[PDB]
C-alpha cells in the first residue's frame, strides 16, 4: 500500500494510451492526488476530447473532481462514457479473510 | 502594594493549549477548496506536527 506517482510527458501519445489501461486496473486511489489529476487530465485534453471536438476542458489547480469525473458529465456517448464510470468508481473492497 | 500584570488561570495552568489543538486538529481536516493539492497536504501535515 504504497501510493505511487504518474512520471510522464505530456508530448508522448503513446504513453497516455498506456496509461489509460493502468488508470482502469489499478485503482484510483493509490495514485497520488496531484499527479493522478496531472495524468488523468493529459488524456482527456489529447485523446478523448479532440476525438469528440469538444473544446479542451479549462481544469484549474484543486478543484475537488477530477478530470474523469468533471468528464463522465459533459461528454454525451455511450461506450467512452461508461468506460469513464468504471474509472471514476475503481476502488480497493476492504474484506476480512482467514 | 506592588502593581503587577499577571496571567489569567487558563494559561498558568497550561489548559488552552488544549483548546487550541481541537482549533488546530480541525484546521487539519478541513479540505483547503481551491488550494492546489501539493500545498494543501504541506500545510495540513505541518499543522499535524504542532
Amino acid at each position: 500500500q504504497r501510493t505511487m506517482s504518474l512520471d510522464f510527458v505530456t508530448t508522448n501519445y503513446m504513453s497516455l494510451i498506456s496509461g489509460m489501461w493502468l488508470l482502469t486496473v489499478v485503482p484510483n486511489d493509490m495514485f497520488i492526488r496531484e499527479s493522478l489529476v496531472a495524468c488523468q487530465l493529459a488524456i482527456i485534453n489529447t485523446i478523448i476530447y479532440p476525438a469528440f471536438g469538444m473544446q479542451r476542458m479549462h481544469y484549474r489547480n484543486g478543484d475537488p473532481q477530477t478530470p474523469f469525473q468533471i468528464a463522465e458529465q459533459q461528454i454525451q456517448n455511450f461506450q467512452v462514457a461508461n468506460w469513464l464510470h468504471f474509472v471514476n468508481n475503481n476502488q480497493f473492497r476492504q474484506v476480512v479473510i482467514d | 502594594g506592588v502593581l503587577n500584570q499577571v496571567l489569567n488561570d487558563n494559561i498558568r495552568n497550561g489548559h488552552v493549549v488544549n483548546q487550541l489543538m481541537e482549533a488546530l486538529m480541525q484546521l487539519s481536516r478541513q479540505q483547503f477548496p481551491t488550494m492546489p493539492v501539493d500545498y494543501k497536504r504541506s500545510i495540513q501535515r505541518g499543522i499535524l506536527l504542532l
